[PDB]
């Protein structure tokens, strides 16, 4: 592979290096043979990464991942969008997938675990007859007494 | 079972009459129930 | 299902040529483009219109 | 006569090929599009089935009468129906023509625009023929029947332009052409090879000096002359296509000066 | 010294046939049997011509008027195509055809054929262009087990 | 169905008038006419006269939808001069050298056999 | 309940946001509206028309709660309103409504619309919002929505309506644009050759709804008044609108014809084509939205078509069998082409046979020879594309269509005319399924092309049976991928959405879940609005050091390295004064850091990132705005610039808390967007690039500023739903190397499995 | 029923390309040749490229020498006719032989700058058709709303309009409520 | 739980999804014949007179912000800046 | 009102790269070693040949209407050929010690290199240009 470093004078050059790649992972094997750069090592399973790395390191590659599939049909798509994902997908810490009357079952486990409803929602709100606390409704208008 | 369809189901369809060649494109088709 | 009246595209009248087409084929022994062109059926509009018409009627008149 | 010109180059009951010479574009473009859409004829917009046990349906039947052209030449001296005071239509704003057939012998029985019987008044306006130019003198095939089968109507005439449906239109095809040789640039030829080997010489070319390959192109020239042809499906004769043309113009634009005094 | 616009053939390097095909376009079924030229088409459409052609409207049988089915289109004025196959001798395409030879020009003219859309003649359209009858039948029983 | 009837092409429903004429706002000694029941036939030749007048600084027409058979003409003309003349003058015209034509035609025809 | 549903059809006639509904759809429903002194006499004719005149009116109701239907009350013309009784009317002309096809997969997929009360029974749309409906004129159908409320009327016109919309978040440009028959078209009267002629040009400019009336002059008077195609399209770009861009080798003079430029609304060179008028990164209708706004860029894509599908309604344009032909001599090229690439292919089929040939490194031998065959004949199939395309002259038309960028590429000119190429199934030649044979006509044993599917053949020339069969086995695997695209992308979307559908940013500026979570401290890292985004150029960047030090470094003791006093009023004076030095000393300083921290945060080098606030534009503009003159020194002090965008830093505010936390909050959060500020108004470059007056460095800024805030992340916005709708929506149009890709690969991703299908380490 | 052709309604060719008609003309309006040949119908070259289908063009080739010769146009797969082969018949026939011709704007009479592929080619009126397709359901006394255009209205903020549309038209019922306990046991 | 006017922290500037909001109740009550503040010079239409309202800064209303946790900070119409 | 450079050229190459209507003429000025014209014409409106000479002057007049001849049927501020009319955009590419000015016509384009009228190419466009045989 070509690799944009800078050169001696300041610019960015093309410079060649060898690159290896596997099938199948090993990744904290692998890491610790002598001669590669352990620093710059990768996969694509970002399992890996997470239970070798941290769950930062994990995030970092899920986006890469995800941007991966997204640049390879050739689109475009805002960093923050993949970058939401990726974090609702991290923040509990590590990779969590993302994939008249029924539903009482339900309602029972409620009842038993006293299930608190934040009402904020567009159904629940529905169901009592109210906007949801969402774009438009994620505030109050009041009549502005204070006024001449 | 000939006005059903029931056998294996879809076996006997009404035939279709739109123009000339869906019929006889119809008394022509195969099936094939459910590895490429 | 008969000869249409008019070419669609230029208004001649074309429902009087049936007949004589059809005469001049089988009478006269023309080829279907010396025939049409005596009919004076010129433009390839007009020559669509006899030379591609199938006269169901003939069929439809077969049952009782 | 000065202003445009004209030059007709043949001439037959049914087409009148000639050259207007001396006029812009617009008005002979113009002129092309009156005698296609705007000229008052005569055509079945009406008809009452009394029996059809035809192999044919009424709509379909009744469609074809509209379009069996029927003569046209007095249809100044017929008011359209909508102008009329009578209630409906009545022998001033319309022809009534019957048709009735049966299949009396055993071999098939053809039913042609001929076999058309008008029924009204015609005050000695020459209107509402079924016009015949087959040599058999049958015009137009209409139907076709079994021996047993009968159908009979009733159509009412009516003045209409081809505006509104074009069975109401006496004319055909028109031809219209300008400059054959491509002096004026309107046109850029599309070609593999060559643009000469490749497009065939119109038949107006000869009536017009080819160019010289010198001659620096031409600036100021304009589309002054025109090769028309106009073809008559025959409810009007055919000069009639174009004079009437021309006066239908004339009549359009003068309801232009008449609406400016009224303002 | 073979035919610039021919395509190429890959000659026989056989002298061990034991059979010849008798055509090759009996590869084809009923539907594809139709679409003229295929071998100069992109493979899916002739696919998708093929599903078409089976919502065109003809004559379906001589005998329509004399039937009661459900629903029923029948067009005017069938013409046999310009352009046919030899196949369509057997599916006798001619006799009862489904289509009409429609003078067409292809052309941006006003904005209105975009995006897969069409402009059709209205003159055209009076004369009879594409028109078509639509039959419906509906039924109904009697009293029943009251 | 939802088709407006095809006399709608040619005659003026209750209340429209032929013309239309209103001041245009944007240049001086403009107008713009609309004009009902008419398309092209009409618009490119008043049009393409109100250009052999000198008098004539602009002129245009265009139908806006082709749904409608309505077209819009706008004249401009030089300071003295009213528009509306200038549409008289030119529509004026028109009927004079088609006067012409129908004469010089109906002559060329009985010069004729067949 | 409330709306309507049929099929669509195009209408150049109508304006981007309306939408045509047929007359019966709109008096069959209804707004309920309150009587008042404002309406009451429109409503009393609405009334007086009833149910099946349009515009009328179905119901009137009043105090009671009473529903008096117009169509049966035998006192339906006698009804003498009341104020405060409501009257169901018909929808008309301007109402809005909403108008939605299916799938909705992302929000401009339902966009709100002003109704236009028309004829026939089609509900018609501009042809530039197709591409956000992904709806075709073919048997399409979509549905109309109409709003019950006032406020729910607002709510649709203040925010889903559709010039609002021309920019969107999802890739921070454009998302509607020029496309088709106007595409065509514009290039087609941008050429140089084409002029138009009074009589013409007079047409095209009335066409223009709001042209102002002057007619401009005529860039030929000479021998003839000939305006060009660029004038007149130029009547339709507003003023004060500047745009450039330079392609391969375009220069101010562009030979070519290439790039663009355009200052104060007028072209001045470049073709107009899908790079300036599409729906592109930095083109014209990106320009015209930002500085103008979505009511005049909405116009503007109505003004452009009227123009330019008047003139092509009179030029014309097709396409034939012709275009398609290519040259005798190009033809024996291309079957020499093909004809070598079969040899090459008979020497390694010969070398594998002798067993000479050499796989490499976990590699087996046919597949090394299949990797080779296949090289060779792709190949062939593209030398042989290329020839034709070259050949091919600029009047032919399908290069007429790609070279605009309304339809077709090369490959289908490819396809067409020089060769259709190797067919595959699964990722490889067809493969022997008689045995030890691809089909019965050919002997056992046989690897070579024909045998093994490359069709030899265009289109044009026609397929052989074998090739014929051949390249359908190839098309119903993608109509099978196809189908299976579809399901799976469409269950991914729906999974997304489910996901992220409660995100939401808040007016502390944090993004977080129904529970109050954080999932962001900030959205996006920046908090911005995607849609205000632009691609820019970060300088420091880039270039050698002797390149930035030539450009940045401002040296007051140093007479080479000062500012020559012809760039600045005071330039005499400062030479060899110490204390500006020490300022400029400061300013370098920083621009040397701002070099360093970027490249470790861009380790590759790419300056090409996007950031809200396209500087380069603003400052144009103050060039144009303020007549500046590249031929007199400023006015401008060193103070005035260096403290002048020091203190404009203070004001990019995202966060506005009092403490020392959402202090450095807010000074993360703008430093990228700092270090392109800094390097774009330095010292020398103001002066010796830019060469700004005082005042219009004083109107940069204070524009700098409003527009940095204008571009930040509004507190209520549901960025969830958007996030996965962003994700998802492009995840459907992957219609289409040896590591798993695209959407099982995608699959593979969410669902966090345990066993992928090809893991791989890349080991430097 | 008769079925007048009319906007909206589906018609193809036998190339596996579709389209609506979006408006007619009448004559006078289409453009038209020499001759004084209009189309029936006119097609965006657009659709062509990218389909790729080189069986439309020529069998509209084709079909134009079959109608001025009066034969039966062999357009079978696997033969030997050839472009060229028709080319070169219809140039025997007069016309330009790719099919082009000069053709004339109708609003203008004009020429056109560009010229035309014109020809017949074998249309087919596909069922199912504008008339039977627009419903329009407000009431007195697909076409919905689900979730996925609840998500694009999330998308875009409106919440007035999600509840609205999502309400029952069930009346709003009031109730009193313990501050202490939720619940509705309040005597009022 | 309230937070004073002085040390608000939220933007001063007007968010679309507000000023949709305001435009929208004021309409509803311009459209049920409710007191105009502004010169009507001319316009019938509720939005957009509430849109005049708006501009010339005579709707009186007041947005409650909520912040995630609870507290809340009134910001009145007159003083959201409109951009 | 004024005029405001004028000299004449030799014709030494004309391109019409890919265009029928339009060329690209380089020309020289007989007079200086250093002032150069690369300029874009309508061939068909006024052809030109290599070696062909030129008397060329941009001018800047005799922003309203425009309106027909008639003014023009006495009142020609030509005496000339072939007249155009353009728009500046300079790059006063100040390039060497030298100018260049850089002028487009409805994007028809030109250039001058030279040096003596610094103080004398307006800044702006109202620039028209003008050409006899
Ligand atoms: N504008 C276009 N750009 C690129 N490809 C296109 C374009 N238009 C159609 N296609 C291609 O055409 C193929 C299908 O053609 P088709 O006409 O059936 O589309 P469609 O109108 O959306 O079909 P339908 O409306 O029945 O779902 C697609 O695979 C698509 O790639
Ligand atoms: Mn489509
Ligand atoms: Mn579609
Ligand atoms: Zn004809
Ligand atoms: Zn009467």
């Amino acid at each position: 592979y070509d690799r944009k470093v800078p050169s001696p004078t300041g610019e960015y050059v093309k410079e060649p290096e060898w690159v290896l790649e596997t099938d199948g992972v090993n990744l904290s094997e692998v890491m610790t043979v002598p001669g590669i750069d352990p620093t710059r090592i990768y996969t694509n399973s970002f399992i890996d990464i997470m239970e070798v790395l941290g769950i930062e390191a994990g995030r970092a590659a899920l986006y890469k991942e995800v941007y991966n599939v997204i640049a390879s049909d050739g689109s475009y798509v805002n960093y923050r969008h993949m970058a939401l994902l990726v974090d609702v997908m991290t923040t509990q810490g590590g990779l969590t997938s993302v994939t008249f009357e029924e539903t009482v079952e339900i309602l029972f486990e409620a009842g038993a675990s006293a299930e608190l409803d934040d009402c904020r929602g567009v159904s629940e709100n529905v169901i009592l007859g109210q906007m949801a606390p969402i774009g438009t409704g994620a505030f109050d208008v009041m009549i502005d007494e204070e006024s001449l | 079972a000939l006005a059903t369809g029931n056998w294996g189901a879809g076996v006997s369809q009404v035939l279709n009459r739109y123009t000339y060649s869906s019929t006889l494109s119809h008394l022509r088709r195969t099936n094939t129930p459910i590895a490429k | 299902m008969i000869v249409p009246v008019r070419c669609f595209s230029c208004g001649k009248v074309v429902g009087d040529k049936w007949e004589s087409y059809l005469n001049l084929l089988q009478e006269d022994e023309l080829d279907e483009g010396t025939a049409l062109s005596r009919l004076g059926l010129k433009r390839y509009c007009c020559r669509r219109m006899i030379l591609t018409h199938v006269d169901l009627i003939e069929k439809f008149l077969r049952y009782n | 006569e000065e202003g445009p010109q004209v030059k007709i180059r043949e001439a037959s009951k049914d087409n009148v090929d000639f050259i207007l010479s001396n006029v812009d574009l617009a008005m002979a473009n113009s002129l092309r599009r009156v005698m296609i859409a705007e000229i008052p004829t005569l055509a079945i917009d009406s008809v009452e089935v009394e029996t059809n046990t035809t192999v044919l349906a009424d709509e379909f039947i009744a469609h074809r009468l509209g379009l069996i052209p029927l003569q046209s030449m007095d249809i100044e001296q017929l008011e359209y129906s909508r102008d009329c005071f009578c209630e409906d239509h009545c022998d001033k704003c319309s022809v009534v023509l019957t048709l009735q057939a049966f299949g009396e012998s055993e071999s098939t029985t053809n039913v042609y625009s001929k076999d058309l019987v008008i029924v009204s008044n015609l005050m000695g306006r020459n209107i509402g023929h079924p016009i015949i130019q087959d040599k058999e003198g049958n015009g137009v095939l209409i139907c076709k029947l079994r021996k047993g089968q009968e159908l009979k109507l009733t159509c009412v005439a009516k003045k209409g332009i081809a505006k509104e449906h074009a069975k109401w239109g006496p004319a055909a095809a028109i031809e219209f052409e300008y400059d054959p040789w491509n002096k004026l640039k309107h046109t850029d030829y599309w070609y593999e090879q060559d643009s000469a080997k490749e497009w065939p010489q119109s038949k107006n070319c000869e009536y017009e000096d080819p160019p010289n390959e010198g001659d620096p192109f031409d600036y100021k020239a304009q589309a002054d002359t025109f090769y028309m042809n106009v073809e008559s499906v025959g409810s009007i004769p055919v000069d009639q296509v174009v004079v009437r043309g021309i006066d239908t113009l004339q009549k359009k634009v003068a309801s232009i000066l008449l609406a400016l005094t009224q303002m | 010294d073979v035919d610039p616009a021919k395509r190429i053939r890959v000659s026989h390097h056989a002298t061990t046939f034991t059979h010849c095909e008798i055509h090759p376009s009996m590869i084809l079924g009923v539907a594809a049997s139709i679409i003229p030229f295929p071998d100069h088409n992109q493979s899916p459409r002739n696919t998708y011509q093929s599903a078409m052609g089976k919502q065109a409207m003809g004559v379906f049988l001589t005998n329509y008027n004399v039937r009661m089915d459900t629903m029923a289109n029948i067009l005017y004025y069938p013409q046999k195509p310009l352009g046919t196959t030899r196949a369509m001798e057997y599916l006798k395409f001619r006799e009862l055809p489904a289509g009409q030879n429609a003078i067409v020009a292809i052309a941006c003219y006003s904005g209105y054929n975009q995006e897969d859309s069409m402009i059709m003649n209205q003159s055209s359209i009076d004369r009879g262009l594409f028109r078509s009858l639509f039959f419906r039948s509906y039924m109904d029983q009697e009293k029943k087990y009251g | 169905m939802n088709a407006p009837d095809r006399f709608e092409l040619f005659l003026l429903g209750e209340g429209e008038s032929k013309l239309k004429i209103d001041p245009d706002t944007k240049a001086p000694n403009a107008v713009v006419i609309t004009f009902e029941k008419e398309d092209h036939t009409l618009g490119n030749l008043i049009r393409a006269e109100l250009l052999n007048d000198r008098k004539v600084l602009f002129a245009a027409y265009k139908v806006e939808h082709p749904f409608f058979a309505r077209f819009k003409l706008r004249i401009q003309t030089t300071e003295g001069y009213d528009p509306k003349d200038a549409l008289k003058n030119a529509c004026n015209s028109i009927i004079n050298k088609l006067g012409a034509l129908k004469t010089n035609f109906e002559t060329e025809w009985n010069l004729q056999t067949l | 309940d409330f709306s309507a549903r049929t099929v669509i059809s195009g209408d150049p006639n109508l304006e981007l946001d309306q939408v045509g509904v047929p007359k019966s759809i709109a008096k069959t429903l209804t707004y309920p509206e309150v009587v008042t002194p404002y309406n009451i006499d429109r409503l009393t004719q609405l009334v007086r028309n009833g149910p099946n005149e349009h515009p009328g009116a179905k119901y009137v109701i009043r105090d009671s709660g009473d529903r008096i239907d117009l169509r049966y009350s035998k006192r339906a013309g006698d009804i003498q309103l009341q104020y405060g009784w409501k009257v169901e009317r018909h929808i008309m002309d301007n109402d809005p409504v909403l108008f939605n096809r299916q799938p909705s997969l992302h929000k401009m997929s339902m966009m709100a619309h002003r109704v236009k009360v028309i004829p026939y029974s089609t509900f018609r749309l501009n042809l530039s919002v197709t591409s956000p409906y992904n709806a075709d004129f073919d048997g399409d159908e979509m549905n109309l929505h109409v709003p019950q409320s006032e406020e729910t009327r607002a709510e649709l016109s203040q925010l889903c309506a559709v010039p609002l919309q021309i920019v969107s978040p999802q890739s921070n440009k454009p998302c509607m644009g020029i496309v088709q028959d106007t595409l065509c078209g514009i290039r087609k009267l941008t050429l140089r050759d084409t002029f138009i002629e009074l009589d013409q040009v007079l047409n095209m400019l009335y066409w223009v709804p709001d042209w102002d009336g002057v007619i401009p002059t005529p860039a030929i008077i000479k021998p003839k008044p000939l305006w060009s195609g660029k004038q007149i399209l130029s009547v339709a770009i507003p003023n004060g609108i500047h745009l450039q861009r330079f392609d391969e080798g375009t220069t101010l003079l562009s030979p070519k014809d290439n790039g663009m430029l355009i200052i104060d609304g007028q072209i001045i060179f470049g073709v107009v084509e899908k790079k300036t008028v599409g729906s592109s990164n930095g083109g014209l209708i990106h320009v015209v939205t930002r500085e103008k706004g979505p009511q005049v860029c909405a116009k503007l894509f109505g003004n452009i078509q009227k123009v330019v599908n008047f003139w092509l309604l009179h030029n014309g344009f097709s396409t034939g069998i012709g275009d398609t032909i290519a040259d005798g001599p190009t033809m024996r090229e291309i079957t020499e082409t093909i004809a070598e690439a079969k040899k090459k292919v008979l020497d390694v089929t010969k070398e594998a046979q002798a067993n000479l040939l050499t796989a490499k490194h976990g590699m087996t031998l046919r597949e090394s020879f299949e990797d080779n065959v296949v090289r060779f004949l792709n190949e062939a199939r593209d030398k042989a594309g290329r020839l034709a395309e070259v050949n091919l002259k600029d009047l032919n038309n399908v290069k007429q269509m790609v070279m605009a960028g309304s339809k077709g590429s090369f490959i289908n000119i490819a396809q067409m005319s020089a060769c259709v190429g190797q067919q595959s199934v699964e990722g490889k030649r067809i493969a022997f399924g008689f045995v030890d044979r691809t089909l019965p006509h050919f002997s056992k044993d046989d690897y070579s092309p024909e045998s093994k599917g490359f069709v030899e053949n265009s289109y044009l020339r026609g397929l052989t049976p074998q090739e014929f069969f051949f390249h359908a086995m190839g098309g119903r695997e993608g109509l099978i991928d196809t189908a299976v695209k579809t399901a799976e992308t469409g269950y991914i979307q729906r999974r997304l959405v489910k996901a992220l559908e409660d995100i939401m940013v808040h007016y502390d500026n944090t993004t977080r879940n129904s529970l109050g979570n954080v999932i962001q401290f900030i959205y996006g890292e920046d908090g911005m609005d995607a849609a205000h985004i632009e691609k820019q150029s970060l300088d420091t960047i880039g270039g050698s050091d002797a390149a930035f030090e030539k450009r940045y470094r401002v040296d007051l003791l140093n007479t080479d390295h000062t500012l020559d006093p012809s760039l600045l009023e005071s330039g005499s004076e400062i030479l060899g004064d110490l204390k500006l030095q020490v300022l400029l000393d400061e300013e370098y300083k920083q621009l040397v850091k701002d070099r360093k921290f970027l490249r470790e945060v861009f380790v590759d080098g790419e300056a090409n990132w996007p950031l809200p606030v396209n500087i380069r534009r603003i400052i144009q503009n103050a060039q144009q705005t303020f007549h500046i003159d590249h031929t007199k020194p400023s006015d401008l002090t060193i103070k005035d610039i260096v403290l002048g965008v020091k203190d404009l830093q203070e004001n990019l505010l995202v966060l506005r808390g009092k403490n020392e936390i959402i202090q450095n909050a807010q000074r993360d959060a703008v430093t990228l967007f700092c270090c392109l500020l800094r390097s774009r108004l330095a010292t020398r470059r103001v002066l010796q690039e830019y060469r700004l007056t005082k005042q219009a460095f004083d109107w940069v800024l204070s524009n700098i500023e409003a527009q940095f805030l204008r571009s930040v992340v509004h507190p209520g916005e549901m960025v969830g739903v958007l996030a996965a709708q962003s994700i998802g929506e492009p995840a459907t149009q992957m219609t289409l190397k040896k590591v798993t890709s695209g959407v099982p690969r995608l699959k593979e991703i969410l669902n966090v499995a345990k066993n992928m299908k090809t893991p791989s380490l890349t080991v430097y | 029923t008769t079925k007048i052709p009319q906007i909206g309604d589906k018609f193809a060719s036998r190339h596996g390309q579709k389209g609506t008609i979006g408006i007619t003309y009448r004559r006078e309006d289409m453009p038209f040749t020499a001759e004084g040949i209009v189309p029936d119908l006119i097609i965006n070259p657009h659709a062509i490229p990218s389909r790729m289908t080189v069986a439309h063009l020529i069998e509209c080739l084709l079909s134009k020498v079959a109608a001025l010769s009066g034969n039966e146009g062999d357009a079978s797969p696997f033969t030997d006719i050839t472009v060229e082969g028709i080319s070169k018949l219809l140039r025997e026939h007069g016309y330009q032989s790719r099919g082009f011709e000069v053709m004339y704007n109708g609003h203008t009479g004009k020429k056109l700058m560009a010229q035309i592929f014109f020809g017949p080619t074998y249309y087919q009126r596909l069922r199912h058709m504008v008339d039977d397709k627009i419903h329009a359901r407000a009431r007195g006394p697909g076409l919905r709303f689900g979730e996925m255009e609840r998500d694009c209205m999330i998308a875009h903020g409106a919440a007035s309009f999600l509840k609205e549309r999502l309400m029952e038209a069930s009346d709003a019922f009031r109730v009193h409520i313990c501050g202490i306990c939720g619940l509705m046991t309040v005597i009022a | 739980k309230a937070i004073p006017k002085d040390q608000r922290a939220t933007t001063p500037y007007m968010t679309k999804y507000e000023r949709a909001r305001i435009l929208g109740t004021r309409a509803l009550q311009i459209s049920m014949n409710a007191p105009v503040f502004v010169d009507l010079e001319g316009e019938t239409d509720p939005l957009r007179i509430a849109m005049k309202e708006l501009a010339e800064k005579k709707i009186p209303l007041v947005i409650r912000r909520y912040l995630p946790d609870g507290s809340f900070e009134d910001w009145s119409v007159e003083e959201l800046i409109v951009d | 009102s004024n005029t405001l450079f004028d000299d004449i050229f030799q014709v030494s190459e004309v391109d019409p790269g890919r265009y029928n209507k339009v060329c690209r003429i380089e020309a020289a000025s007989t007079t200086q070693d250093q002032c150069k014209l690369t300029l874009d014409i309508n061939v068909e409106l006024f052809p030109v040949a290599a070696q062909d000479s030129l008397t060329v002057t941009i001018a800047s007049s005799l922003t309203r209407s425009w309106r027909p001849p008639q003014a023009g049927d006495r009142s020609l501020a030509d005496d000339y050929d072939y007249v155009m009319y353009g728009t500046a955009y300079k790059f006063e590419e100040v390039s060497k010690d030298l100018i260049a000015v850089y002028y487009s016509f409805g994007g028809l384009l030109m250039r001058l290199e030279g040096n003596y009228r610094n103080l004398n190419n307006l800044k702006q466009e109202n620039a028209y240009l003008l050409i006899r045989r």
